[PDB]
């Protein structure tokens, strides 16, 4: 079906799949993040209760610890801001469209709540909250960061560690370069290097 | 996750051709949302991850692209040496240095709400992430992309709006986190990218481990993304990744683990150089392979069979082994739909793996193998296992080749032994029920976002979305699948969205919706 939300048509294919067709980019922007919630808002709320560390609130002790994790290794407002205030300003304006976009859905959803805000909310007892730009950062934040993350250094350092009491210095120094190697030379790749 | 890309002149019809397969795993609602975006100069259809306000996997009016995780060096832990009078200081250029210090509190549903208070420490170099109390130690971390990640955000978005290779290169150099990035034009041309800020370390430290933090052996700096790897329109005429190793001498330090001989791209590389030119449908034919393939067999196999030709005339029963390996097309696909694998040698394979596993590593690393069983049967290759059995150097003297054929021999015999107890004696017998799966209700950030699906689906080494994309003279065309569904609302009332879960018969029956791109082709899907 075809819709008009202010200035932009939202045209539904049979898979529900909404394609936005704007006048500018300040218009589409609004209406993506406007058609993401209306889609997926309980999904977007606990995605970025994941990056706050809010996740206790809605489902208790078992998720304290990775509110602690979260919490810990990630960034307060006012710092996510300073990052946002260090971009183009146009691409500011957009991810503050987005926001707004979800915001708006936001806002519709909590004045007919029976009919626009999903069974989860409902389930669980609880309202979404508007959006700003910095939420859109986190996230981004709560899904690129996993797969940059890891402590496999620390882990290392323990089957180094665990390996020399063991057996001693020189054959643990072997064995771990079997494990953890410094650059194999036959692993498959990409590109060769002639292609650089 | 993974992605090829091919060129003009292993292409069929003469255009670019794309494939994604990003590999983040099935929820119901899905990792990925799916959004076509036109405004003046801007046209553009595909998927990112959700919440994302860009396309990741897709095509523009121009341009194709997708990405993989890039498993590059951006993170390094500090090992922090702490004053023995007060735990909230380290040594850092010469002085005493006081940590930050910040309290967070916790609010925590019962039952009514409980109130958690909880420190969380900085150093210079990053969060403290661990405590080493008796030695007086600090671990903190660094990523090199720490506060830029809305640095990478505009540059996808500038991924988004570019129009020829140099605008999407000048993105990729802008983008700071680890990623692989693929692209592929109208114009024929494909570029690969492994994006990404690597610092400049210290020559003196190895940095499989942690690095001293007190001052001597800090980041000099960021590389220039043209050190980053790089081609435009290789000599090959494609590229394919798995996320392994870029090109032969980039080095990603403590990970090393997921960039060995063997390695799972292998079967995108096998089924690129069994074909000559190639179409959409071949890809996905070598998606099907990747997806069902136990990977083992690549090297593992040959070796195995060579084994046991070695001792069939002492033992009758390897002959038909052999004959029923030598068969085996390695995978553990199930075409009649009834449950079972269609390959009983599947089941004798995997079980003597996992007994040749053990019996290669257990004596010695078993007392650590809470840490290295990860490493030694890694899911994207077993480089250190192939090395023992194929007798190729490596530094420490796990097995001779004695012991090794032992070992190979023992694990056919224990693994025969059960099935012939259990089973039977064919091999039609041993077939092993599918193992399936669902969509559920908790992804990777390992926190619940939905209820999920029940409908199972059987088990695939596969994206969780995956687009076919052939650029076209005229526009994009192809095909993609988006599961579980486009629209994960439940009313009130228990009602699931029409587009809840519809796409995941496409998903489980390798059938595809098509690429809409043309306002005309839109308006009549
Ligand atoms: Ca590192
Ligand atoms: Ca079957």
């Amino acid at each position: 079906d075809q819709k008009k939300v202010e200035n932009v048509t939202i045209i539904r294919d049979s898979y529900g799949v909404p394609h936005l067709y704007a006048k500018n980019k300040k218009d589409l922007y609004k209406a993506y993040g406007y058609v993401m919630a209306q889609d997926r808002l309980f999904q977007l709320e606990m995605f970025r209760r994941g990056n706050e560390g809010t996740v206790s609130e809605i489902f208790g002790e078992e998720y304290v610890t990775k509110d602690e994790q979260s919490r810990r290794d990630g960034y307060s407002d006012q710092e996510i801001q300073t990052m946002l205030n260090g971009l183009d300003r146009e691409t500011k304006q957009l991810i503050e469209q987005f926001a707004e976009g979800i915001t708006a859905y936001v806002n519709e959803a909590v004045k007919a709540p029976d009919q626009k805000l999903s069974k989860e909310f409902h389930d669980y007892g609880f309202l979404p909250r508007k959006w700003k730009a910095t939420d859109v950062v986190r996230l981004y934040m709560v899904s690129m960061t996993y797969f940059m993350d890891n402590h496999q250094e620390l882990k290392n350092a323990e089957i180094l560690a665990r390996l020399e009491r063991t057996y001693g210095k020189e054959k643990a120094v072997k064995m771990f370069d079997d494990l953890v190697w410094k650059n194999d030379l036959e692993a498959p790749t990409s590109i060769q290097p002639d292609d650089q | 996750s993974n992605a090829m890309i091919i060129g003009a002149k292993k292409s069929k019809s003469g255009n670019a051709l794309l494939f994604s397969g990003p590999q983040v795993g099935f929820v119901a609602p899905g990792f990925l949302y799916e959004v076509g975006l036109h405004s003046p100069g801007f046209d553009m259809e595909g998927s990112g991850f959700i919440g994302y306000p860009f396309i990741m996997f897709g095509a523009n009016q121009h341009l194709a692209l997708t990405a993989t995780a890039g498993y590059g060096n951006v993170t390094d832990i500090f090992e922090e040496k702490l004053n023995p009078a007060n735990s909230t200081q380290y040594f850092y250029k010469g002085k005493w240095r006081n940590m930050e210090k910040r309290t967070e509190t916790f609010i925590v549903r019962g039952g009514k709400s409980k109130k958690i208070e909880e420190t969380f420490f900085h150093t210079v170099h990053g969060p403290v992430i661990s405590l080493d109390a008796a030695a007086n130690v600090a671990y903190s971390k660094s990523w090199s992309f720490r506060g830029t990640e809305a640095k990478s955000i505009q540059a996808y978005m500038k991924a988004n709006w570019a129009k020829n290779v140099k605008e999407f290169q000048q993105a990729a150099s802008e983008f700071t986190m680890s990623l692989n990035w693929y692209y592929a034009d109208k114009k024929g041309n494909i570029a690969y990218y492994h994006v990404g800020k690597y610092p400049i370390r210290s020559n003196q430290i190895d940095d499989r481990f942690p690095t001293p933090g007190t001052g001597e052996y800090e980041w000099k700096g960021f590389q220039s993304f043209a050190k980053n790897p790089q081609a435009i329109n290789p000599k090959k005429g494609y590229v394919v990744n798995w996320n392994n190793k870029p090109s032969k001498y980039w080095r990603n330090g403590e990970y090393s683990i997921v960039w060995g001989k063997d390695n799972r791209v292998q079967q995108f590389i096998n089924g690129i150089e069994a074909r000559g030119k190639v179409d959409l449908k071949d890809l996905n034919e070598i998606n099907y392979t990747a997806s069902f393939a136990q990977l083992r067999t690549h090297y593992f196999k040959p070796l195995l069979i060579k084994t046991l030709e070695k001792y069939q005339s002492e033992n009758k029963e390897y002959a038909y082994l052999v004959e029923q390996l030598r068969k085996w097309n390695n995978l553990k696909e199930d075409k009649n739909h009834d449950g079972y694998y269609d390959a009983g040698v599947a089941a004798f394979f995997d079980e003597w793996w996992n007994n040749t596993h053990d019996k290669l590593f257990n004596d010695s690393l078993g007392i650590v193998s809470d840490l290295t069983r990860e490493i030694t049967d890694h899911r994207m290759g077993a480089t250190l296992a192939y090395k023992v059995l194929s007798g190729e150097p490596t530094n420490y003297q796990w097995k001779s080749a004695a012991a090794a054929e032992k070992i190979i021999l023992e694990s056919t015999d224990e693994a025969l032994a059960k099935l012939h107890k259990e089973k039977g004696e064919e091999a039609d017998k041993w077939r092993a029920p599918i193992k399936t799966m669902t969509f559920g209700a908790k992804s990777l950030i390992a926190i619940p976002h939905g209820y999920g699906s029940k409908t199972e689906i059987i088990e695939m080494n596969r994206g969780s979305e995956n687009h076919y994309i052939e650029m076209t003279p005229k526009q994009p065309e192809g095909f993609n699948v988006t599961p579980p569904g486009q629209i994960g609302f439940i009313h009130k009332d228990g009602t699931l969205s029409e587009h809840y879960e519809d796409q995941l018969s496409l998903y489980a029956n390798w059938k595809f919706k098509p690429f809409l791109f043309d306002k005309k082709d839109v308006k009549r899907a």
